[PDB]
């Protein structure tokens, strides 16, 4: 009786409201309540869009009640609820993930194995780690976000990225309390709606780059959206009622262990990712660098560079530990090429080679 | 029966046992009419559907064929022929035979009377009390007198059933249910359902009038 | 007749006021008003609660501090 | 921290603590009054917001480790 | 402190420390006044047994001893 | 009755400030919605504009609705 | 902006530039909140609106000469 007499409500407020004063809300309020009270989502979404209803019906410009009704109704629709992608559980999986990605240091992928191992033997009747997160620390060049990817696809999860270096204040991080438009939840519900399922891997990015300009220094809202035992029940300020952080992956990323917060320090496990070799770049290089310039820039059979060239553009064209500055050296490399394949190839594959590196 | 004639029926289904005039506007419902005069009287009416084909079609029609006693037949020249068909009860459609005019063949009437007869007089009467409550308040919603008026002396129970039902406004899905259920209690608790929700909703306009009023 | 349907249409809408959807909320800071009645608080704190919602109900729209007031 | 743990649990009430650490101000005690949308209370306040119970047994993390430069 | 780490890790009955290991573990891994450096080279110890049971269980039941810990 | 006069008188006035023809109370509202179905929007622009194109059939002197609408 | 506007006819689009010299607010930069009229949008957008065409080339001048405070 109570969702048929709200059904009638709905079917007189899509009556009227075409000829509501307020357009901004586009009268779609009840158009888009067809999640509220016929919502595949459970109870919590149900009674927030009951406490949304009342926020509906008003007019707009300037702070509107409504504006902020259907965007927070939107939010909460929106973020997956109880769907999660079939994960699968293996290790072994991943080692042959973490060779056929990358040619690897072959000592940063055992941490990760740990890591899982334990991920496996999920136990008490549920899953809950109260352990660390996986800190990467190293350059940026370096494969941290590679490495992220290569163990979501291991697990096939949809990973994702939210830089950390560019939030000052707990508003980015956090919510604000739903009375009006021009407040935004903060960049973890927003990868939580980037993907369609509960269960996403997401990266964490130049933590250590993050201060407290502002009023407020985001690192205890940091440990509270990331402690794997509180969090299960979190809401920011602009969620109401709790939605789960459990199930969700977090790997995170650093370039220094001094300006990560203190209270953050908590459930860290250090994973130390140092640069690369010579040798090591240029088989990098050779199989997964020059092969991704060659065809980003559409490349296919034209141009081949010799070891030799590979080995004498990283021993000159880059110093920096990681591998952006050989990827932007190779990627001129195929800029020029484009151009002197654009005045008529003299071939079929053109050859590059170490003879002629400083006229590409 | 058998072989009978179709008639598509007019925005809705009619149900049994109520005095309702059928509009015959197209000529191949006409044809119809004109064989059923050959078939002393009686016609296997099954309905269309929802807003309807100008045609009658081999597939649109409906699942339940009621068996109608003509009381009489008047015709008009305007370009409607209203027919005034008094109906028993529902019947079960075995498939559609194309036309036009359309055919389809039925069976007997599928309202029965079941054991525990009792709760069967203990709901028809509290259904009558049910509808007379909701047709007395719903005096600001228009619902007439001449319906809560031919409700009242009936001897068999689904005849008190399906007018009610028919004298009620709601949907049609909502009737198909009701004629699917051949159960004699099963209707009539469909029907106090029915009545409830729409009773229900009686008392939020009235609630919402008062308000409105009170903010005047 | 535009104007009196546009008026009688906004006091229907007004109605509605969400019946059972609406036990909590009756129109907005009134469950507020009674969960500041139901937590038994010191009477300097009731006073201040009660100032500030009648400095509330001001056209949030428009008024952020209406806002920050609901905040507080 | 698990001997306060302790000590909560033997009064049978809910612990609590805050990294009062690394603050470098009075205004992440005192909060500031609000004028504008982020007005936002002490530290302390957070800690009995999140605890529902008028009696915790909140533990003042590292009160050793504040300064005292500027906001008071 | 062990126990609770085997707990968590899922280990229980699986994996076992003859505590000579673990006056090794202290005297060697971990120079601290406290025990959470104890507590973070057994939940390295916990992880890494994990991933060698995981490699294919060679026994029902596990033991350490002094002489391994640096191969777990 | 004399309230009740010059909402009357006031009305015709804004029935006779029609332009005479009656096709629209200002140029510029009739101008925008031809404008809006003229350019070649998505369908997550144009439908939305249609809706707010509502917020027209306003004139200075009565509504501000149009003052900021024409704008937008 | 010579050669800028060289690529332009050489391109065969719409050059256009919009100087971003002491700027601070994203008011300045995008647009601001919908308060009526007054609080116009800012650079980019009305950079944007000046063109005809949806492929412009956009100069943007002194880029380094930014500035990031409160407001956006
Ligand atoms: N073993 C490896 N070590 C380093 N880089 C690798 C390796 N294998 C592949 N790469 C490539 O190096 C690039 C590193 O760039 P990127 O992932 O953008 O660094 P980050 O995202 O950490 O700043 C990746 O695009 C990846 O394809």
């Amino acid at each position: 009786d109570t969702n048929q007499r709200e059904y009638y409500l709905r079917e007189q407020m899509k009556a009227i409201q075409k000829e509501l004063g307020g357009e901004d809300g586009l009268s779609d309020l009840e158009a888009l309540r067809k999640k509220i009270e016929e919502v595949g989502m459970p109870e919590a979404v149900k009674t927030k869009a009951l406490k949304e209803l009342d926020r509906l019906e008003r007019m707009q410009q300037g702070s509107p009640e409504a504006t902020v009704a259907r965007t927070y109704l939107d939010w909460l629709t929106e973020v997956p609820w109880s769907k999660a992608d079939p994960e699968v559980l293996d290790i072994n999986h991943t080692r042959q993930v973490l060779d056929e990605d990358h040619y690897g240091l072959k000592d940063v992928k055992e941490r990760i194995l740990e890591y899982l191992a334990v991920r496996q033997l999920t136990q008490g009747l549920d899953v809950r780690n109260k352990a660390p997160i996986l800190v990467l620390v190293g350059p940026p060049g370096v494969g941290k976000t590679s490495l992220g990817r290569s163990i979501a696809r291991s697990m096939n999860r949809k990973f994702h990225r939210i830089s950390l270096g560019g939030v000052r204040d707990e508003a980015e991080i956090r919510g604000h309390r739903r009375t009006y438009i021009g407040a935004m939840p903060g960049k973890l519900i927003h990868a939580m709606k980037q993907v369609g399922v509960i269960n996403p891997v997401i990266l964490l990015d130049e933590i250590d780059k993050m201060s407290s300009d502002w009023r407020g220094d985001p690192a205890s809202a940091m440990l509270e959206v990331l402690d794997p035992e509180q969090n299960n029940t979190f809401t920011d300020h602009y969620l109401d009622v709790p939605y789960d952080l459990s199930k969700v992956f977090f790997i995170t990323t650093a370039n220094t262990l001094q300006t990560i917060p203190r209270p953050l320090l908590d459930r860290m496990e250090v994973i130390e990712i140092p640069g690369y070799t010579n040798m090591e770049k240029q088989a990098i290089a050779r199989q997964y660098l020059w092969p991704k310039q060659v065809r980003e820039s559409g490349m296919e059979g034209r141009i081949e560079v010799t070891d030799a060239a590979i080995l004498r553009v990283i021993s000159e064209y880059t110093r920096e530990a990681g591998v952006r500055g050989l990827e932007r050296e190779l990627g001129k490399i195929a800029r020029k090429g484009a151009k002197f394949w654009l005045e008529g190839a003299w071939e079929g594959l053109r050859t590059i080679d170490a003879s002629d590196i400083p006229t590409y | 029966r058998l072989e009978l004639p179709v008639i598509p029926l007019r925005n809705t289904v009619i149900l049994p046992h109520t005095t309702t005039p059928v509009d015959v506007g197209r000529a191949k419902s006409k044809r119809a009419v004109e064989e059923a005069m050959g078939a002393d009287r009686l016609i296997f009416l099954v309905a269309q559907r929802d807003p309807e084909v100008d045609d009658p079609a081999p597939d649109d029609l409906y699942t339940w064929g009621v068996q109608a006693v003509v009381k009489q037949a008047m015709r008009l020249p305007d370009g409607t022929l209203q027919v005034m068909v008094e109906a028993r009860a529902r019947a079960q459609v075995t498939d559609y035979i194309p036309g036009p005019y359309l055919r389809a063949r039925g069976e007997v009437f599928s309202e029965i009377f079941p054991i525990d007869e009792a709760v069967v007089r203990v709901l028809v009467e509290e259904l009558k009390e049910a509808f007379e409550k909701y047709v007395a308040n719903h005096k600001s919603l228009r619902l007439d007198r001449y319906q809560l008026e031919a409700v009242k002396g009936t001897s068999d129970p689904a005849m008190l059933a399906d007018t009610i039902a028919y004298h009620a406004t709601w949907t049609v899905a909502e009737k198909q249910e009701i004629l699917e259920l051949t159960d004699l209690e099963a209707r009539l608790k469909k029907v106090l359902g029915l009545l409830s929700r729409d009773l229900e909703r009686f008392e939020l306009d009235k609630r919402v009038a008062q308000r409105v009023k009170e903010q005047m």
